[PDB]
RNA sequence: UGGAAGUCGGAAUCCGCUAAGGACUGUGUAACAACUCACCUGCCGAAUGUACUAGCCCUGAAAAUGGAUGGCGCUCAAGCGU
RNA sequence: ACGAGAUUCCCACUGUCCCUAUCUACUAUCUAGCGAAACCACAGCCAAGGGAACGGGCUUGGCAAAAUCAGCGGGGAAAGA
RNA sequence: GGGAUGGCUUGUGGCGGCCAAGCGUUCAUAGCGACGUCGCUUUGAUCCUUCGAUGUCGGCUCUUCCUAUCAUACCGAAGCAGAAUUCGGUAAGCGUUGGAUUGUACCCACUAAUAGGGAACGAGCUGGGUUUAGACCGUCGUGAGACAGGUUAGUUUUACCCUACUGAUGAACUCGUCGCAAUGGUAAUUCAGCUUAGUACGAGAGGAACCGCUGAUUCAGAUAAUUGGUUUUUGCGGUUGUCCGACCGGGCAGUGCCGCGAAGCUACCAUCUGCUGGAUAAUGGCUGAACGCCUCUAAGUCAGAAUCCAUGCCAG
């Protein structure tokens, strides 16, 4: 018969299958729609998640209960070393979809991006792109000019290839991350000129994004392995000492068809899924060369974004960093893709101006109450090892 | 507020009616935290004589 | 209003009642001598007068040992103006009125000698003494008897004579818009364990019982109200909670149990002629 | 069907003013505007139809307890519903009168 | 109006249905027993719960006897479950306590013993008027 | 507002400027809408719409007929005192369907074991248990006649007077299916019952009141919930 | 309540996009484009002018 | 009838001038007024109106996993009658 | 008075529950060695029809790609059934 | 030894009498009969009329479907002034709760609402119908025993097989990097507050709505800066008994016990986020024939629902 008391489904069918992601680096499924009257710009970037911290923000939100008051908010720090552009990929439109037509690479490629093409870089002869580097020299780059004009003549979507400088991060990985970033705005010839002018040049994060802008974060979430139905889907636990498991679903079926349905909660892989989260506000784009990039106009303490004793399981941030309000999918040390919003925003929160008053730099390795080592030294006073 | 957006859009300026010796200080960012200490705790009119 | 005060009005109970009425020739309506007009089911009397006048309704005033004999005789006169009435103390060992009731049933059986047997069904409120009356007439504890209401839940034939049968019935409560939960609890419809906030009915008990009887019963005197009475009774009897706080709820439940079980003497005076 | 009819009839009765509980000015003003006898007759017929519908429903539920086939159950249900419809059809004029008065 | 305060920020709800809290005013009641909260959603097996400033339906279990026969609207003014405000402060009171009011928010009592919550004082001006300490 | 305030508003301000035009256009499109409803409504709504349209067509045809002739009986001639009036002494229903004993009685199972005893029979049809009826003891009753199936009055129609009155039943004279059914007093179709006709004023030739008369049950009480009978005058 | 996929809400959001958030996102776009423009600026066969050929199937093989 | 003039009601429903006009078909007024219908005349230009009957078509009642003129599909049929 | 007898309630008490979370040991897991049994017409994807309201084989369709591992209890199988 | 009605059903009674379009019927002038109508089934009462378990239902968890729509969206009508509604239509996108009562199905509250069903009733777990063996009472029997019955306590215990489902690998095509998207899934939901505005409307009492802004309910996906929880970090300290002669330093009491406790995992017990185009249904129209008036429809065409299909989103 019918179900006596109605209840909504556990979990969403929009995120099936709950399998592991096919690739560690997040995939930009869709780019913002291209307007040829707009100026040329890049639409995405990558960074690495350092960790989280606490801020105090002077809120300017008219009509809110916390208007003209101080709010405490959680933010995420993403270390963003500059990206090097080493390629240009052309796309054409076919009745089967977008198709890549050709790819033009730069003359000189770093060992960081050359490691990406190899699984055993230490045993290799490192021969990658060696014959390709000679077509810049033979016939004055006639083949390079031919492919570039092929992109200018036949292609409609132009994407640069950009790789991260992972050597500036505290990660033990030396293999860099390479991705396609779509050039939006202008004509196709303008895009190709823009890309060739950007070969072999480092691009920083502040030339792609700006403070107070809402972006999207694409990554792979924290993996949990094989997890049962109670934590995987949120089903109600069976009573105590239920025979054959109580952290289970009592009925995986009581009705026709004589099958198990795809909508029934089953134990399996939980976490390590590919997720795209939208509407994340950028609160601060701090510069690596600044020695006071975690100091506000009211907090005059000259200090950096790195917490006291460093980030837990990441290290110390010494490059340009992005502070994002809230949380992002992924773990520490994980590659993150920051993307422009696909649509014009419809909220006043995306038009608000963020005025930070304090950033927490205390230790996340415990109940740290000091923001700098000098503060701890002044509070504790003189110790035995000082006279020793 | 009705000419500048309406209720919930117009942002009021709370420093417009401040009475200061110099009107150029009307929109300064008053420091609060310095080296892990409160500035308002050290604010004193006789701070020069005490120093 | 709690469903515990809705107890006694169930359609299953009234189906049992109408089954007993349909199977019975003589209907013994049992009244409590402490509350005769309160325990009278004029609902069933109207039904019998309208639909089945051939059945014979006989009043039995039970629990006459809890009332003074003059008041019992006055109530006997008042009820015998209406219907044939027998006074009875329903006990197996020491009954009263058993011979008179058996004589009346013998008169009815000789009157219905054409039938093979007659059936006498007992009706009334809960805890008026129906099963006790059946046991007293039988001489053997053939029906279950308890001081709690609703001990009898189904109808039971008991063979008194070869030509006279006795039918037990669950206690019925006719619905009335003037009856209060306090009135039903004082008539003994409900159990005091299930009711919530028992100490509100203590003033009604203190009104219905003379003060000297309560003082002699509990060896306790000098209270100004029911709250202080329950508190000093709790302190005397040791009914204390954690932290030396008196158990006024439990003491009120004890007082109500004594009131409906007849440990505390009380009665309703008969109307003056 | 009985519960729907009883709910509607109780909504009609419990919302119209009770003349005995009004101020004498309001009671006599309604006696001038409306025939007070006709007002009380219309509302009494509404209450009578409500009670008779309840009695019909109880009787036919009791008969459906002892019906032994789907055809007999169907005939009993149709009989009860037809009796309720006849009882409502015998109220053509009081309903119009009460709507105008409302 | 069904007694649902507007403009209430989300905080931890520490008082489910069945809880007994103190009665902070001088209306004559000593404690309140919660039977429902106002503005509760529909969810299977979930007990309705309320926090500081929430209006609940309560019954008097200890107090003056004529308060024990009715169901009163109440506003929770203190809770012992720690909750966070928008300024990042996690806080909790010494006990769970509330005050009996009408459906419109006006208090039946005349004074409040002990402090009241900021949220309760914000959403009920009569409690802010009859309060002595606001925390 | 007070009294006829919408009418006063129309008197002082009128109606909407397109109200008459919209009403006229709606009345013009009523024919198209009626045909679309007739050809596009589905199910019970369509059946009710069709029945109501048939009713209005019949009424309109009769109205047209009455406006057309606005400007315009037995065989043998008999006097006025013989009008409206009408051997073999047969009942109105001389033959009915016989009722089998499974249709009449159902088996009531009793006992506590899995194997029950089935000697009790419950009468499934309406019965008249008689006057001063008290049920037998449960150990000794075989035929169970439930209280909800007992009738004491019947809607009896006088054939010549053409009036129906509710009369008490005195006895069941003949149930044509089985003498046992007559002994049990079962009220089915074609059953002869005895009714008290004291409320009809039937009188003997000298002044004695005829207070008992036979009647025949002409309906199916087990399917109708009522007993309908015709006097045997 | 009005849904997210409601015509009136879509029209209100379209008006908001056209009138309010549009100029702000635009001005941010010229600022960012100028900033990264600063970084960007700071025979036919033998010259590649004529795009020649690079150095299952759609048809039946025949 | 407080008011009721064809048009809130009850009962009758005639005559004249007629080409024709009901003691009136609706709108409307507190009641009137006013408009309109039935009916007549002028313009026009040749076939229409009412009710039935016989074919095909729509509806004429339907639940609950996704599905069945056997499937694709078929519209001067690859449907229906000869 | 006594009772591992049956029932209702009160205080205390608590993860019984809101509403689940975390930890430990032994398994389950992998490896070396050792190593059965139940059961078994043949085999195992469905939808509609298959008069004997049965279908896994028939008809008509959907369709359909080696070989595998951990769980699972819808169906088949499985209860000295 | 043998077994374990169904293209049914739904919203409008019966009996008896009139009336009647019609069907029949002209050498008999009978008989059926739609639509209706008439008789039987308290001046707003009474509460002093509850009328028979042989047939059995519930509950937990969880998923999906139907519409015969309770709420949300839109629309038509009503003395519908406003507010609150009532009746009806399209619509299943999205929700439809927490409790009391077993002397044996109705009450209470919250809420936008607490709509109805199917896939069982034509070997998941657990309480009654329900009933092996022990026992007691009632009725019947001379009796063994049976039952109108009532009460108590009481033995079925898989999965490692195939398929289905949930996940995880994988040969062949040299290896690897960056991509495309056929197909499959698909997601948001409702309420409140500020402003409009004490304005429209109203005699008064009262009292909206569009645009704009801010939160919250339920669902969903993440996350651990902070706050709780968890402690084999057996990290540090305290402490009971015993043992190593005492101290120091340790063992054992399966983690002796206790306090704090990073890190990790976690919680509407914590925080963050949840997005836009087209085509339509009901209806409202424009132009205009059928049909010399007329008409939203016939040709053509405009708008319009949370609907439908896609984008965003997940898999590849
Ligand atoms: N003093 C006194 N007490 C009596 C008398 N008769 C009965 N009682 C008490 O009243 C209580 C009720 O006895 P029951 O036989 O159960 O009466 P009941 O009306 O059938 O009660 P229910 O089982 O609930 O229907 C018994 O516990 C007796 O103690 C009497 O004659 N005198
Ligand atoms: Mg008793
Ligand atoms: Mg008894």
């Amino acid at each position: 018969s019918h179900r006596k008391y109605e209840a909504p489904r556990h979990g969403s069918l929009a995120f099936l299958p709950r399998k592991r992601a096919a690739r560690h680096r997040g995939r930009v499924k869709s780019f913002p729609k291209d307007d040829p009257k707009k100026p040329v710009h890049l639409t995405a970037a990558m960074g690495y998640k350092a960790g989280m911290t606490t801020i105090v923000r002077d809120l300017d939100r008219p009509g809110a209960k916390a208007h003209k008051k101080e709010v405490v908010e959680a933010v995420t720090i993403i270390d963003c070393p500059p990206m090097v552009v080493v390629g240009l990929v052309g796309y054409i439109e076919t009745p089967r979809g977008l198709r890549s037509l050709t790819t033009v690479w730069a003359e000189h490629l770093s060992d960081e991006v050359k490691r990406r093409f190899y699984k055993n870089w230490y045993k290799s002869k490192k021969k990658a792109f060696t014959k390709y580097a000679k077509k810049y020299a033979e016939n004055n780059g006639a083949s390079i000019t031919r492919e570039l004009e092929r992109i200018k003549k036949y292609c409609t979507v132009v994407r640069v290839l950009a790789h991260t400088q992972i050597r500036k991060t505290p990660l033990k990985q030396k293999k860099a991350h390479l991705m396609e970033i779509q050039i939006n705005g202008g004509s196709v010839a303008d895009k190709v000129e823009f890309g060739r002018s950007l070969f072999e040049k480092p691009v920083t994060i502040d030339t792609i994004f700006e403070k107070d802008e809402m972006i999207d974060v694409i990554a792979v979430t924290k993996g949990h392995g094989f997890v049962g139905v109670t934590a995987r889907w949120g089903t109600k636990k069976l009573p105590r000492k239920t025979h054959k498991g109580l952290r289970k679903v009592a009925c995986i079926g009581a009705w026709h068809p004589s099958h198990v349905q795809w909508t029934v909660a089953r134990a399996g892989q939980m976490g390590y899924h590919h997720r795209t989260s939208v509407n994340h506000k950028i609160y601060r784009i701090g510069k690596g060369d600044d020695e006071a990039n975690a100091s506000t106009e009211t907090d005059l303490t000259k200090k950096k974004i790195t917490p006291m004793g460093g980030f837990v399981r990441y290290g110390e941030v010494n490059n340009d960093y992005v502070m994002i309000k809230g949380s992002v999918p992924g773990v520490k040390k994980r590659i993150m893709t920051l993307r422009k919003s696909l649509f014009t925003h419809t909220s006043r929160k995306a038009l608000e101006k963020v005025e930070l008053k304090w950033i927490d730099t205390s230790s996340e390795f415990g109940h740290g109450a000091f923001q700098t080592a000098a503060e701890k030294k002044q509070f504790m006073g003189t110790l035995k090892k000082d006279l020793q | 507020e009705e000419a500048n957006g309406g209720a919930g859009v117009f942002n009021v300026d709370l420093r417009k009616d401040w009475i200061l010796e110099n009107p150029e200080w009307k929109y300064d960012k008053i420091p609060e935290i310095f080296d892990g200490k409160n500035v308002y705790d050290y604010i004193d009119p006789d701070i020069d004589a005490k120093l | 209003k709690e469903a515990i005060f809705n107890k006694g009005t169930s359609k299953r109970i009234w189906n049992e009642l109408y089954k007993v009425i349909d199977s019975s020739d003589v209907i013994l309506h049992v009244l409590d001598a402490r509350d005769p007009l309160g325990t009278r089911c004029r609902h069933v009397e109207k039904y019998l007068a309208a639909e089945a006048p051939h059945k014979h309704l006989v009043f039995v005033l039970n629990k006459i040992d809890l009332v003074p004999s003059s008041q019992a005789a006055a109530w006997i006169r008042i009820l015998q103006k209406d219907h044939p009435t027998c006074a009875m103390r329903a006990s197996i060992t020491n009954p009263f009125g058993r011979g008179s009731l058996i004589d009346l049933l013998r008169q009815f059986s000789v009157l219905h000698k054409d039938r093979k047997q007659i059936s006498v069904g007992l009706i009334g409120y809960p805890n008026v003494g129906k099963s006790s009356i059946i046991n007293a007439l039988r001489g053997k504890a053939v029906a279950k008897v308890a001081p709690i209401p609703g001990e009898t839940k189904v109808w039971q034939y008991v063979t008194l004579m070869k030509r006279i049968y006795l039918i037990d019935c669950p206690g019925i409560v006719p619905p009335n818009q003037h009856d209060t939960p306090e009135d039903l609890l004082l008539r003994g419809v409900v159990r005091v364990e299930n009711v919530e906030h028992p100490e509100q009915y203590i003033p009604a008990v203190l009104r219905k019982v003379k003060q000297h009887h309560m003082e002699r019963t509990y060896e306790l005197r000098g209270w100004k109200d029911h709250i202080e009475f329950l508190e000093m009774l709790a302190r005397k009897s040791g009914r204390l909670l954690k932290g030396g706080e008196p158990d006024v709820d439990g003491v009120a439940k004890q007082v109500l149990n004594d009131f409906m079980r007849g440990k505390i003497p009380w009665f309703t005076p008969a109307p003056e002629p | 069907t009985q519960e729907t009819c009883s709910e509607k009839f109780g909504a009609i009765i419990s919302s119209f003013p009770v003349l005995s509980d009004q101020h004498p000015f309001h009671r006599d003003l309604m006696n001038i505007l409306y025939d007070a006898d006709h007002f009380k007759v219309a509302l009494g017929q509404i209450s009578t139809a409500k009670n008779l519908i309840e009695t019909i429903s109880r009787d036919y539920v009791r008969l459906l307890k002892y019906a032994q086939s789907l055809y007999q159950c169907k005939q009993l249900k149709r009989a009860a519903l037809g009796r309720m419809a006849t009882l409502i059809k015998r109220l053509k004029d009081p309903l119009i009168y009460l709507d105008q008065v409302r | 109006k069904r007694g649902a305060p507007g403009g209430k920020l989300k905080m931890t709800l520490g008082l489910p249905v069945g809880a007994i809290m103190n009665c902070a005013d001088n209306s004559g009641a000593r404690n309140l027993y919660i039977i429902a909260v106002k503005g509760a959603g529909a969810r299977l097996n979930r007990l309705p719960a309320g926090g500081v400033g929430d209006m609940v339906m309560a019954t008097v279990k200890k107090g003056k006897p004529e308060l024990r026969k009715k169901v009163h609207p109440a506003v929770i003014v203190r809770q012992a479950k720690p909750w966070k405000r928008f300024d990042g402060v996690f806080l909790y009171f010494e006990d769970n306590a509330g005050v009996i009011v009408n459906p419109k928010g006006e208090m039946k009592g005349s004074a409040i013993t002990g402090p009241v919550g900021k949220e309760a004082a914000e959403l009920w001006p009569r409690i802010a008027s009859n309060a002595g300490v606001v925390m | 507002p007070q009294n006829e305030y919408i009418e006063r508003h129309r008197k002082l301000h009128g109606r909407r400027l397109d109200a008459e035009e919209r009403a006229r256009k709606k009345a013009a499109r009523e024919g198209h809408k009626n045909s679309e409803n007739a050809q596009n409504l589905r199910g019970l709504r369509a059946k009710l719409y069709a029945k109501q349209r048939h009713a209005q067509k019949i009424q309109m045809r009769k109205a047209i007929k009455q406006h057309e002739e606005r400007n315009v009986e037995p065989s043998d001639p008999i006097p006025s005192y013989l009008l409206d009036r009408a051997a073999r002494f047969s009942v109105p229903i001389p033959k009915v369907r016989g009722i089998s004993e499974e249709e009449m009685f159902k088996v009531v199972k009793t006992g506590k074991k899995t194997h029950k005893k089935g000697w009790k029979r419950i009468v499934t049809k309406p019965t008249f248990v008689g006057p001063d009826f008290t049920r037998r003891p449960v150990k000794y009753e075989r035929f169970i006649r439930p209280m909800g199936l007992r009738y004491k009055k019947a809607n009896v129609t006088h054939p010549t007077l053409n009036v129906t009155v509710q009369l008490p039943i005195l006895s069941v004279k003949k149930n044509p299916s089985n003498p046992l059914y007559t002994q049990l007093g079962v009220l089915t179709k074609g059953t002869i019952i005895e009714v008290n006709v004291s409320d009809l004023g039937i009188v003997t030739a000298s002044g004695k009141i005829a207070w008992g008369r036979y009647a025949q049950i002409t309906n199916n009480p087990e399917n109708d919930g009522c007993v309908n009978a015709v006097l045997l005058v | 309540a009005k849904s997210a996929r409601a015509s009136r809400i879509k029209e209100n959001h379209q008006r908001f996009k056209k009138n309010i958030a549009g100029p702000v996102e635009a001005a941010r776009l010229e600022r960012l484009s100028a900033k990264l423009m600063a970084i960007a600026q700071a025979s036919g066969v033998k010259s590649g002018k004529s795009i020649g050929r690079k150095d299952s199937s759609i048809v039946f093989p025949m």
